[PDB]
């Protein structure tokens, strides 16, 4: 897709992640864990809620009858009415189809971008202490315990703490 | 032996298909419908001072056809017309009928005002017919009077009747013209003289002459009573000059304010509210579009030629 | 220790709110309006050969009401009609009136051609009325002739008048029918015989019977003259067959070219140019939409039910 | 937003940058400096000018009156005209709303992309001589005077000139 | 452009690449070569085919005559038809213009994203064995013969195979 | 020196210009047209049971003008009317003419049903005229009868003719009123008596009087036969009461189903197929829009005020220097 993450370099979604739209899985000496990212999840949901507020709406225009259900109106004006109503319906049908197709394209690509923006944030946090896997993971070149992993998730990981030794581990 | 942190997204077992600009079969985690395809087979009338006319046709309210005896006056914000409703008891029709029906269906009520029309002793103003049954038997349109010669065969006298609108709003005046079944019948009711009915206000004028040419029986009657109508403005008069054939107004109508006319076969429901109606009932949906019918009235979703249009409410679904 | 280069973008202290697909309250650095809310309270006529009809009504140009004496012929690209303008000096109206008014209001001029109609010695063709004053004296519609019996009470003769369209373009022909207020008046003007007016061509056929009957005075007159019209194609003949009640054309009309019809009470301004007009004046905006009125003429922005719609002309505003 | 720079990893805009939409601030031994980027600024402005040229426009279709201002028209025809006009107005109001919402989303995201493309251009110029701090800045691991800073801004910076010095400082 | 590759950091297209939309050119000791990338090419083509399938169609609504070709119509009713038809045509002309402008914008930017996504895939595969030159190429810091180049194009390049020698050449 | 791998995209020597949201002059590798500019100057009738009326006007089908003899009955999905088509052989016209034409052009066929009208010894029902030629001889509208007195001068008898609709669908009935050229002519055909024609059904009634008088000659004839029509409902009857001047129906019409009416001068072509038509021919395009005509019928591309609208089918074209 447009931003290359969802249905892209991230191979698939996680059905087990039920408390958010985006998030983290990790591996260290203490074992494995999972945690949703609130901020990215809420950014995507808020944007979709905005579309719904816009779209799930009718006009407040009052329309009255120009066609009799139970009797015959003048044939000339009736044909004009039929032409007019059918033309109006073709326009709204076209508009409805275009609206939803365009919005769906954007929703999908917006969601893709929010994944990439989270990925990019973490990359910049880790700086020279980690390398990209190519499938959405970062291989961290120092011991990173649960509090260290938490520091990455909550955006307080300080790269300079581990830099000296991380660089040596990378160069080997 | 490097530790790692992996970025990922959610997915669901039951994905749903939407259309995009580039893909007809795009699976997403969640979607929601934008086209309403279900209706309530009921007229939702909560919060509406409504009138269900039943078998009474709107025009029958003005002339007072027996079927409309309970709807001769009223107030409403919503007027409901039903299929096969009765406007006429005696054979005939209204000139400019649809415009009259629509005008009644745009109103918020009807009031009635006496013309006070009086007639000489040689006129019988209580003419009735078997076609218009009320209570015991032979009756007539409640708001009109069938004028005939008291003495059978005698010339109906030259008569003048004028109605002034003494109100501050326009009044709707209706009258009829009787077209007899034969020359003999015409002579019996109105005499041998040439008949002429002239009507005139500041803004309206017309002449009517009863026709007697052979025509088939409608419920055993070859006679016809056709109706004509016009609006008389505040302070204006309408004069009827006639010598036989006029079906004269006893009362005139005043259409009160405005209201929503609905033509529907669906039964009433005072439990639910609605702003959008059609032949088959009410449309209460929040959705922008609707596939029930192109004929609706009120504040409605727009009709589209589509059963379903799903709006994605989530990312691409990518299962393992 | 390291030197640093920082990438950034501008911001403003006072940003503007716009709506996006996902956000109703999105602050951007700049934006511009797309819906015009203002109009000039004047008719901008620079570059237009315009005709302000004043109190002359367009239909009055064809029949020749005294108010329209200076507007019986001419050319223009813009025709301005004013409120309460006069078409009918004598009480009456035109059948299919709005169709005629719109036809005149899209022309670029009017020329007049003589019918050449002459009448026998038993017809007084110079009937006049106090309703249509000209030079302090009783007169009549300039392009028509009120035909009556020359001797009072005498039968108006069976008369035929045929106009040939000798031109290469279609001509618009009008005529009136007089509707007496009483039997005596009818007899005085046209005699006791039954009155009938027939008008026939290869493209038109119709019959008219004068309506005789008492009715309210309009400007002290109970009589009515109603007008009728049709087109006569090149080379075609239109024949009038009448024995009383016809108000006959002495001239017919030729509508020339194209023009823009404006109905407005706003004053003329020859200094400014415009292509879009409404009741309240002129709309000279470059914007795609407007909220002034759904009733406009010319080349206009589209009407929308919106006070404002702001188009972003800059990035998200993210202040310090 | 879609590209993650404006209202993203760049914390806020600069009110004091009045000669451009995008630009640079730097700090080196000799002091500080600021300069707008012309190319990215003009790229954004030209795209917005393109939209305005397309949008700020009416049709040349000449419409006549079909409703009399000063007289009553036929009731049945009037009802048809009212139905038709209100239907056309609902369509144009809807199209107007959608147009400006869609264009506003794109304008904002386009501007975000121009910020990111400038950032990316600078990243690739600097190569192994600098590191990203996560805030839209690059920490340059060699002495970069005003001439050197100008070369980064004007896309003439030769990384190989400083690479030996920079790699030694990065590894330390 | 939005994703910065096509008409961006890629200076120009290759007229000689006639069997694909995107692809590779290499240089090693054995010489040069060129090859199209099938997957990215097909991703772009399929999305454009998708648009064509949606856009190249008409409605199945049957319209009948409301204007007689060989006879006159009442002037008022004729004027209502003319106003309505011209109003409908202004809507469709506007809609057509907006559709094609919006689609053209998206097609161009979609094609840009597929170029970038291919670039990003190759970047992450090469990992620490190569460096970006800023013009869409990767300088590979080890001997990479024809089979090695093929493994990069085929998404089977093992970075760990060449890492030791590559890092020595990068550090020098 | 490092080995290199470079990523790129294709270009072409001959790019095409398209318009985007932000750029009027955007060069792309390929594009395709969305607005059709070409029409076939021919009516494409393949797969259609079509009727080309030729010189026959739709109203002529119901009254049976000689030009319409091969179009008195039939079935069709498409009915084609031509310019200057003939409805009336004798001078005159139909009241409510355009509504009738429209009704016929909306139909998918016509059936004809006998009225069963009969006339006594004193009526000559075989009146003909040089204005309506058929087989080199004087004739008349095939579906009507010109009734005159058998003895010239004698009063046309008071006559009653009633048609009952015995069908389950409505029938369209037409009749004429002869308006003689002079008082002398009126007396020869119908007698000195005053004339009156009444017509009455359950849903319709009207009266007609032959207007007599001199008027301009149409093909050497000052007389006129003007036509009227109505619908007779299933089970209803319609009664004509007359004593001279009635042109009586010998058959009534039944309009069958629905069809597509086309008004065009373009020739028929059964080799090509189409669902969209206009005065100048057929629009066979697959494209969504067209600039040929705002006046179209059938299933059509939408008319737009545009010569060309190019849809991009490729990336930005960035050629080599
Ligand atoms: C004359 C003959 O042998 N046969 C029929 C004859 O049956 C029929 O006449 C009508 O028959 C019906 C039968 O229900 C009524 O009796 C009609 O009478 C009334 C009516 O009820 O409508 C009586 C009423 O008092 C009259 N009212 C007034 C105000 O005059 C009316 C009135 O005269 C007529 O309705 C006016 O048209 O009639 C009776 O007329 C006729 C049907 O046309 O046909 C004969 O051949
Ligand atoms: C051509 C003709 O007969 N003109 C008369 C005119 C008509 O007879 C009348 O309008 C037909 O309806 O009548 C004129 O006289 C008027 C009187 O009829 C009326 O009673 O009082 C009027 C004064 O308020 C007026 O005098 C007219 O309309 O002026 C006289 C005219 O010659
Ligand atoms: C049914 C009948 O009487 N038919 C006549 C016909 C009519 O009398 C006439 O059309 C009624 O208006 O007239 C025919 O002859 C014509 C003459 O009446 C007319 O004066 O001159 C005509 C030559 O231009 C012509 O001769 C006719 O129309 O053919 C004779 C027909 O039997
Ligand atoms: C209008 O459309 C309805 C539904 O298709 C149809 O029944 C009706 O005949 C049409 N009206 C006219 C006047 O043809
Ligand atoms: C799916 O979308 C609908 C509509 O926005 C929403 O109400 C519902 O909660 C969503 N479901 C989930 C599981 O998020
Ligand atoms: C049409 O709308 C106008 C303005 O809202 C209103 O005054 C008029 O009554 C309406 N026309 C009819 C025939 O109801
Ligand atoms: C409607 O438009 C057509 C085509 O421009 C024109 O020929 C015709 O005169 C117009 N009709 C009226 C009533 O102005
Ligand atoms: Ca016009």
């Amino acid at each position: 897709g447009l931003f290359g993450a969802i249905a892209g370099f991230i191979e698939n979604g996680w059905e087990g992640m039920v408390d958010g739209w985006y998030g983290f899985r990790h591996q260290n000496a203490q074992g494995t864990g999972q945690a949703a990212d609130y901020k990215s999840t809420q950014a995507a949901i808020d944007q979709i809620t905005g579309k719904l507020n816009r779209i799930i709406k009718k006009t407040n225009t009052e329309f009255e009858s120009i066609e009799s259900e139970f009797s015959e109106i003048d044939h000339q004006i009736g044909n004009v009415i039929n032409w007019t109503k059918d033309s109006i319906t073709d326009i709204w049908t076209y508009q409805a189809e275009l609206l939803v197709a365009m919005e769906n394209q954007h929703t999908i690509d917006m969601a893709d971008s929010e994944m990439l923006n989270l990925y990019e944030r973490v990359r910049k946090q880790l700086r020279q202490n980690a390398e990209e896997d190519g499938k959405g993971c970062f291989e961290i070149y120092h011991a990173c315990d649960d509090s260290c992993m938490e520091s990455i998730r909550n955006n307080t990981y300080d790269h300079s703490q581990y830099r000296e030794e991380a660089l040596l581990n990378r160069l080997n | 032996d490097p530790d790692k942190i992996c970025l990922g997204h959610h997915a669901v077992a039951n994905g749903t298909i939407v259309k995009t600009l580039t893909n007809e079969q795009e699976e997403v985690t969640n979607a929601t419908e934008t086209v309403e395809s279900t209706s309530l087979n009921r007229l939702c009338m909560k919060g509406r001072n409504h009138k269900d006319l039943g078998n009474c046709h709107p025009i029958g309210m003005l002339i007072g056809t027996p079927a409309c005896d309970l709807h001769l006056t009223g107030t409403w914000d919503t007027l409901i017309e039903r299929k096969n409703a009765i406007a006429y008891c005696y054979p005939g029709a209204t000139v400019n009928e649809e415009a009259l029906r629509q005008k009644i269906m745009e109103s918020g009520g009807i009031s009635k005002i006496n013309t006070g029309f009086t007639y000489g002793s040689s006129i019988n103003s209580a003419g009735t017919t078997k076609a218009c049954m009320r209570n015991g038997g032979n009756s007539f349109y409640a708001e009109l009077k069938w004028l005939v010669s008291k003495n059978k065969g005698q010339n109906f006298p030259q008569t003048t009747n004028t109605y002034r609108n003494a109100d501050t709003a326009e009044h709707l005046i209706m009258w009829g013209i009787h077209h007899p079944s034969s020359t003999q019948e015409k002579n019996d009711l109105y005499g041998t003289q040439s008949l002429s009915i002239s009507v005139g206000s500041s803004t309206y004028k017309n002449n009517f002459v009863p026709v007697v040419g052979a025509r088939p029986q409608v419920n055993g009657l070859s006679g016809r009573i056709d109706f004509h109508w016009t609006l008389v403005q505040p302070g204006d008069k309408i004069t009827f000059s006639h010598n036989g054939g006029l079906i004269a107004p006893s009362r005139v109508s005043k259409l009160i304010g405005r209201g929503l006319g609905i033509q529907s076969e669906a039964p009433i429901d005072n439990s639910c509210e609605s702003k959008c109606f059609w032949r088959g009932g009410s449309i209460n949906t929040r959705l922008p579009f609707q596939n029930l019918s192109p004929r609706t009235v009120g504040q409605c979703p727009k009709y589209v030629n589509k059963k379903s249009l799903m709006l994605a409410t989530g990312m691409r679904n990518v299962p393992e």
